[PDB]
């Protein structure tokens, strides 16, 4: 079976072929391996070879509990073989598929064995079936199963094979995934079956068999963790385990399944569980479950109680994205064309820092959605967002970092994204000026936070088990606690200055959160910085 | 052209493997058209699975026609074999010309061609991408101007003979032509060079003024009435500049604030403090001592957003030593955004850097990674691409370089 051209293959430079010996396993499977190898010899898939290849790869035979399968271990050869263009990893997302009147699934059997292997490379595929006294030598003429080059070379071969058929049939759309072909068309059912038959025979001319019966797979289709119905898609049912104790492995699989659920079931929250997964220690140990994680999990269970589906994609209809706040640090989004019919859903939980605010997270969510949309639909969607032009404009104008804000429309669906507070850009007249400082002995971890004001008020609060940074935040917090609704605060800490000027409404540290509550309760707050250890109102202490 | 220049990679190093970035349907369409035509013209050829290598490609508008830009940064890093005039920056006018098309006249070393492999991506992973490699010298590859160098010398020789005072420097796909001539004369000579290039079969389908380029002097505020907050800002800024300029003193200025005063309190400048401030204004006029360019070290460009369409930048090698500083501005017209201005600024800084040192700086970009990676090709008109990374550095930086 020459007509398929062979891809040239080389070993890695400086490397020879595998000499690894056959491991007996003198068990009766020998004869099995004979029978199979005779059949494959009849079909020209393999060949007996002269006494000097010289090379070897281990061959095995088994039946998992009637048939017998030959399994060759190509690991050593695979390490010694050149890389090939990476075979398809990413799969088409169901939400990106365009609805077709008829869809057929074609599994080609013995896919790899139907494609010839490069002649000069065949000697390296040699294997031995053991004689009882000590054997018969064989080599592959086709792409072996388990070999490094098989998927990419078969992929290429299949593409080239498919070109002439697709050329004369532009109205039918063919997806190629591994061995499978998925063939859609809008043609009448009869002539669709006809076109399928044509494709089948065309493939048969290249030595590729397709399902002979009325094709083995019927709607719906279980494919890569999905259910594909003619009019809709969804995910295969997600079963969340119930345990008293959880290891880090269990939590990884849990957040995995939940992540998988998030693309369709709206409202999924993974954050607190991955917070549990912040421990990287090798995956054995029992990880303590936090109340927040338990709550999160329970809510997820309540969401997964109801059945949910997505729809398929129409290029003529607009692409629309909508975003809602899920509570602390967490967001959820829906992508749809028809208003209540979701193409898909998702989430954004990421802080990407110890502190952030709502608008920043929203903008990041928009970014993630944009990327995903480009990947799946090859275009960016329209955004319906729960934020007002004034809010966002003020934010991105006063934001030091460059940002891209799309065309969007304000939808009013509380909670609305808002600025909980805004620091003053100018010092406040009539407001008390707090000169703050804090310090800690790095050895003893003991510290203090204090202020002196222009009204003549001075205070010092003692602190235990703390650092200079935390004390410098502590001082600011202290000045917030003891002042009126309007306050001027002066600090020598670049750290604290950086944290507050960023205007976070949420944080990992409870100290910063307290500071945020204070800032919200305030009306006017101005933060100013001065260089430390120069003549200044606030002075210094130890 | 039949004789190919053999090209090698630095010992113990393989070809580039780099992820192709997802693209919109439009850009993919454009790339498919372009690559179809290029394949018909023999410039590129389809390749099989036996080629592991990949290089990113993008579609940019540079006219209405789509252009294909290949990002060769990795291949450029991994492949080197083999001058910059110092007078180019002194010239009154410098014009840039795209000579890249010429590279398509020269075939590429066969054994090396596989390292030029690139992929036109598919939407939603419907198909594996369309894979090509280059049969000729690709634009953006640093081997191209090196191999074409003798031809370029041959073509330019008569012109240089005719115009001895005109400077011509080549970087990548670009010719930089400086002159001290009057603008009209300059553009006339430029056009002469253009037609000279065209009639010899070199296709050339942006003028600077490096004479005006300078390192920004630090500017101190001028006020009729000074508050405590103002003098605090002043002292902080002068303290920052004190590292760079040794003579600066804050004592008399800080004396006015000496303790426990309200921020909004108006503080008059005493003649001593005003003396100190004036002296500091005077020392800020002179350039910094001991700042020299090192060709063996990476150039580094930091940018910060000043708002209202203003952006400031610094080019340095080692911290606090500034080879150049500048400020870029754009008239908004309500069309503009942050990404556009940042991209433009990056291109301008890179051009300035090429003109002055003959190399591109490593950029520290005040933007989110994914946002830049998404939108940067929209406004990018340049044939080359700089290295870049992404940082914030807000806290004291905006106010000081403002
Ligand atoms: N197993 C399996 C399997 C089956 C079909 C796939 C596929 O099916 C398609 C193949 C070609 C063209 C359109 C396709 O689907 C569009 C959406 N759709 C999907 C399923 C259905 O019944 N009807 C329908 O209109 C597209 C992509 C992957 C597929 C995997
Ligand atoms: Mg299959
Ligand atoms: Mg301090």
């Amino acid at each position: 079976i020459s007509p398929i051209e062979t891809v040239p293959v080389k070993l890695k430079p400086g490397m020879d072929g595998p000499k690894v010996k056959q491991w007996p396993l003198t068990e009766e499977k020998i004869k099995a391996l004979v029978e199979i190898c005779t059949e494959m010899e009849k079909e020209g898939k393999i060949s007996k070879i002269g006494p000097e290849n010289p090379y070897n790869t281990p061959v095995f035979a088994i039946k998992k509990k009637t048939k017998w399968r030959k399994l060759v271990d190509f690991r050593e050869l695979n390490k010694r073989t050149q890389d090939f263009w990476e075979v398809q990893l990413g799969i088409p997302h169901p939400a990106g598929l365009k609805k077709k009147k008829s869809v057929t699934v074609l599994d080609v059997g013995d896919a790899y064995f139907s494609v010839p292997l490069d002649e000069d490379f065949r000697k390296y595929t040699a294997f031995t079936i053991p004689s009882i006294n000590n054997g018969i030598r064989y080599q592959y003429n086709v792409l072996p199963q388990g070999w490094k080059g098989s998927p990419a070379i078969f992929q290429s071969s299949m593409t080239k094979i498919l070109e002439p058929f697709a050329a004369q049939n532009p109205d039918i759309v063919i997806y190629q995934y591994m061995d499978d072909l998925y063939v859609g068309s809008d043609l009448e059912i009869g002539q669709h079956r006809t076109k399928i038959e044509e494709l089948r025979q065309h493939l048969l001319r290249w030595g590729l068999t397709t399902p002979d019966k009325k094709h083995q797979k019927e709607p719906p289709f279980l494919w890569m963790g999905y259910e594909l119905h003619p009019d809709k898609w969804t995910v295969q049912p997600i079963v969340l385990p119930e345990k008293d104790s959880w290891t880090v492995n269990d939590i990884q699989k849990l957040v995995g399944k939940l992540n998988w659920a998030s693309q369709i079931y709206p409202g999924i929250k993974v954050r607190q569980l991955s917070k549990l997964l912040r421990g990287t220690k090798a995956l054995t140990e029992v990880i303590p479950l936090t109340e927040e994680a338990e709550l999160e999990l329970a809510e997820n269970r309540e969401i997964l109680k109801e059945p949910v589906h997505g729809v398929y994609y129409d290029p003529s209809k607009d692409l629309i994205a909508e975003i809602q706040k899920q509570g602390q640090g967490q967001w959820t989004y829906q992508i749809y064309q028809e208003p209540f019919k979701n193409l898909k859903t998702g989430k954004y939980a990421r802080m990407r820092g110890a502190h952030t605010n709502d608008v920043k997270q929203l903008t990041e969510a928009v970014q993630k959605i944009t990327t995903e949309s480009i990947v799946i639909w090859g275009k960016t969607p329209k955004f319906k967002l729960p934020i007002q032009k004034e809010t966002w404009e003020t934010w991105w104008t006063e934001y030091w970092q460059a940002t891209w804000i799309p065309e969007w429309e304000f939808v009013n669906t509380p909670p609305l994204v808002k600025l909980w507070y805004q620091l003053e850009k100018e010092p406040i007249v009539g407001a008390e000026t707090f000169y703050v400082d804090g310090a800690a002995n790095r050895e003893t971890k003991l510290g203090k936070a204090g202020y002196v004001t222009n009204k003549g008020r001075q205070k010092v609060v003692p602190l235990t088990n703390t650092t200079n940074q935390k004390t410098e935040l502590q001082a600011i917090y202290l000045a917030l606690q003891d002042s009126g609704l309007e306050v001027n605060i002066v600090t020598d800490s670049q750290y604290a200055l950086g944290i507050i000027q960023a205007q976070p409404d949420k944080s990992e540290s409870e100290l910063v959160n307290q500071i945020i509550e204070q800032l919200i309760k305030k009306e006017k707050v101005y933060l100013a910085w001065v260089p430390a250890h120069k003549g200044i109102g606030g002075n210094e202490q130890v | 052209p039949i004789e190919t220049v053999p090209v090698k990679l630095k010992p113990g190093m393989d070809g580039p493997k780099v992820k192709q970035w997802p693209l919109t349907e439009e850009k993919i369409k454009a790339l498919v058209e372009i690559c179809t035509e290029m394949e018909k013209e023999g410039k590129i050829s389809k390749i099989g699975p036996e080629n592991p290598y990949n290089t990113p490609v993008f579609a940019i508008k540079k006219s209405t026609k789509w252009r294909k830009l290949v990002d060769f940064r990795e291949l450029n890093k991994r492949t080197q074999d083999f001058p910059h005039p110092a007078g180019l920056k002194k010239k009154k006018s410098v014009t840039v010309l795209d000579v890249g098309d010429a590279y398509f006249s020269v075939p590429l070393d066969e054994d090396f061609r596989k390292y030029t492999a690139f992929t036109i991506p598919s939407i939603n992973n419907e198909t594996p991408g369309i894979r090509y490699q280059y049969n000729v010298l690709p634009q953006g590859w640093k081997g191209s101007p090196a191999i074409f160098q003798s031809s370029m010398t041959k073509i330019l020789e008569p012109f240089k003979k005719q115009n001895p005072d005109i400077v011509i420097y080549q970087y990548m796909d670009d010719l930089y032509v400086g002159s001290d001539l009057e603008i009209g004369q300059h553009r006339t000579k430029i056009e002469e060079l253009r037609q000279h290039l065209l009639r010899w079969g070199l296709t050339t389908p942006y003028e600077l003024h490096p004479d005006k380029w300078t390192v920004q002097p630090i500017v101190l505020p001028e006020k009729d009435s000074w508050t405590v907050n103002d003098i605090q800002k002043l002292v902080g800024k002068l303290n920052w500049a004190s590292q760079i300029y040794p003579g600066i003193k804050v004592r008399q200025l800080s004396k006015l604030l000496r303790g426990t005063k309200a921020l909004t309190e108006v503080i008059p400048l005493t003649e001593e403090a005003e003396l100190e401030l004036a002296e500091n204004r005077e020392i800020l006029k002179e350039p910094v001592h001991g700042v020299y360019y090192d060709p063996s070290k990476d150039l580094i460009a930091e940018i910060q957003k000043q708002g209202q369409g203003q952006w400031t930048y610094q080019i340095y090698q080692e911290p606090f030593k500034n080879l150049k500083t500048g400020k870029y501005a754009r008239m908004r017209g309500a069309h503009t955004n942050d990404v556009k201005q940042l991209t433009e600024a990056v291109q301008k800084i890179t051009t300035e850097s090429i003109v002055i040192w003959g190399k591109t700086p490593k950029f520290k970009l005040p933007i989110q990674k994914e946002t830049w990676e998404t939108w940067w090709t929209e406004y990018w008109q340049a044939t080359w691409i700089p290295e870049w990374e992404f940082v914030n550095t807000p806290p004291l930086v905006k106010l000081w370089y403002q």
